[PDB]
């Protein structure tokens, strides 16, 4: 949603 | 006698063979009818910039320029280049030479002639020209950016700026796939209404203005489906969709996969063969399709040195002409070195693409990210062919990071990432560069704290006296000549930082005004930081706890204001003084 990975 | 300029991207070859000359105020222009409309052009613009006319009719009194491609048939260009040749030069490869009043520009192609025209912009000051007979061709045959980072995508003259950006600094493409922009992907399913498809049509104008292939991409591995007459009438929307800015000029086309839920790796590469077929190839004139599958770093890839299920079995249906990309051995990452590459190259039987995630900040909003390319292994280009940066949502501060990127794609060997970040900043900032290489030195490493980290230390220098104090300090050397200098250093912080505030255009400012206000609360805490040091060994209390409060009182705007910089250098040394 925000940016990639965890 | 006249010097070569900092140039960018480096050329492959270059030589002074003469002391320069100064251009006429007035020159022959010789083979434009047929040489590249778009490096004529840029020839054009340039001249009128410098107030430099053009001749009606020969006159043997004035500089002379000569321009075409090989493939031109114009003997007055051979002429000039004087046995050097853009014939045997990969394509956009060109030659240029500047001797004896006549600069001639040969491109192995237009793009060629386009790029020779950029180095000749790049090479005339206040209209000197050194003599030079250079060849020149880049290293990766795609160079530039892919527009994928999460939160507010780039505005229409912002990319209008960068598209122009690009193509003075040889890249040659650009990748439109905003992660928010809600038809790439939300709603990919949904046409463009028709006041967004006139900005399109600018940008792909503009795009074809310079040289730079726009890729529109699309992400619809949310929802789409694959089986029966949904899958028919889902896939029909990606053609629908691709068709209309077919329709306007586009010629690439990108179907991204990443951060997904669904993980079906042979529907995924299904549709993409299938789009090569009905789309890429039938229209003959389309380069070749551009993706990145679910899984796009190596972690997430590889496991035990063998591909993971999704990885094998996407490599295994993927078409052999798409391009693959993958961003290294992490989603974000310190490194690709080449067994890196080596192992990807190898899963996938092909020359792989990169989609390089920095400076993109997505994933800490906080710091900007202004270091050079960094870590990327300077013989990649044995397994990779294909090199795009994702950029930050601040497209002003990405040109530093992107110059560095057009010259580690374009000359990839030659490329020394301190004096290519150095010259980024000399070339775009001007009478400022010295002060902003002392702000942006700060301001070159991401840390997230977890799963990201990329790019050059942050002031690896001052990192290096800091450390040099601590040790000097704990076994009792005589530290002071060292707490001068640093001094000097906190003080020259702040100087330079309100010189920014004070100087940079509105472009750039409103990009990092909170950022500038960081660094000068953190030079002041490190000057505390260090009174704290003198006060001690002068045995002080009355100094030392005046300091210590000063120090914690600048830390404690630091560690609660959005704005994130310097955390292990100017930030750490505060912390590190308070113990
Ligand atoms: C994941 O990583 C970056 C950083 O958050 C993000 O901008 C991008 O859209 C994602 N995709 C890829 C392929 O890196």
């Amino acid at each position: 949603v925000a940016h990639s990975g965890a | 006698q006249v010097l070569v300029p900092n140039l960018n991207p480096t050329p492959e070859n270059l030589e002074v063979v003469g002391d320069g000359f100064k251009i006429t105020s007035s020159i022959n222009l010789v083979g434009e009818e047929e040489a590249d409309e778009n490096a004529v052009n840029a020839l054009r613009e340039f001249l009128t910039a410098n107030n430099i006319e053009i001749n009606s009719e020969n006159d043997p009194n004035s500089t002379t320029l000569i321009i075409g491609e090989v493939d031109d048939d114009i003997p007055e260009l051979d002429e000039a280049l004087n046995g050097t040749t853009a014939e045997n030069l990969k394509e956009e490869g060109y030659a240029l030479v500047s001797n004896d009043g006549k600069i001639a520009i040969e491109g192995k192609d237009g793009d060629g002639t386009f790029y020779g025209v950029q180095t000749f912009k790049q090479l005339v000051k206040e209209s000197n020209i050194p003599e030079v007979n250079i060849t020149d061709y880049p290293t990766v045959s795609a160079r530039g950016i892919v527009e994928g980072f999460y939160g507010t995508p780039w505005t229409h003259q912002d990319r209008l700026d960068q598209i122009k950006f690009y193509g003075e600094n040889k890249l040659n493409t650009y990748i439109y796939a905003p992660k928010d922009d809600p038809y790439h992907r939300e709603k990919w399913r949904e046409p463009y209404p028709e006041s967004e498809m006139q900005r399109m049509q600018e940008l792909i104008n503009a795009s074809a203005e310079n040289k730079v292939d726009f890729v529109f991409g699309i992400s619809p591995g949310i929802d789409i489906r694959f089986d029966g007459d949904a899958g028919e009438e889902d896939f029909n929307h990606l053609i629908t969709k691709a068709e209309s800015l077919y329709d306007m000029g586009v010629r690439s086309f990108a179907i991204y996969w990443d951060n997904i839920q669904d993980k079906s790796a042979a529907k995924h590469a299904q549709v993409l063969n299938r789009f090569n077929e009905e789309f890429v190839k039938a229209k003959g004139d389309v380069k070749p399709l551009i993706t990145v599958p679910t899984e796009y770093d190596t972690g997430a890839m590889v496991s035990n040195g063998q591909p993971r299920a999704y990885t094998r079995i996407f490599a295994e249906t993927v078409d052999p002409s798409i391009e693959v990309m993958w961003t290294g051995p992490g989603v974000v990452t310190n490194e690709i070195p080449l067994s890196d590459a080596q192992l990807i190259s190898g899963i996938y039987d092909r020359n792989m693409a990169v989609w390089w995630n920095y400076p993109v900040t997505d994933y800490f909003k906080g710091k900007l990210a202004l270091g050079p390319m960094h870590g990327l292994d300077k013989g990649l280009n044995q397994y990779v062919d294909f090199f795009t940066v994702n950029p930050m949502e601040h497209a002003e501060l990405s040109k530093i990071s992107i110059h560095t990127a057009a010259d580690y794609s374009w000359n990839m060997d030659n490329y020394d990432y301190d004096k290519a970040w150095n010259r980024a900043i000399d070339m775009l900032y001007g009478d400022l560069a010295e002060d902003m290489k002392v702000f942006a030195n700060h301001s070159t490493r991401m840390d997230n704290k977890t799963w990201a980290k990329s790019g050059r230390e942050d002031a690896p220098e001052l990192r290096a006296k800091m450390d040099e104090l601590w040790n000097k300090l704990s076994s009792k050397e005589d530290a002071s000549a060292l707490i001068e200098e640093l001094y000097g250093e906190f003080a020259r912080m702040e100087e330079a930082c309100n010189n920014l505030k004070a100087n940079l255009p509105e472009v750039a400012l409103e990009e990092c005004s909170r950022q500038l206000d960081e660094l000068i609360t953190l030079a002041q805490g490190d000057k505390a930081s260090l009174d704290m040091i003198v006060a001690q060994l002068n045995e002080d209390t009355e100094a030392y706890e005046s300091a210590k409060e000063i120090a914690q009182n600048k830390l404690n705007t630091a560690l609660s204001s959005f704005a994130v910089i310097s955390e292990k250098v100017a930030q750490s040394f505060i912390q590190e003084a308070l113990s």
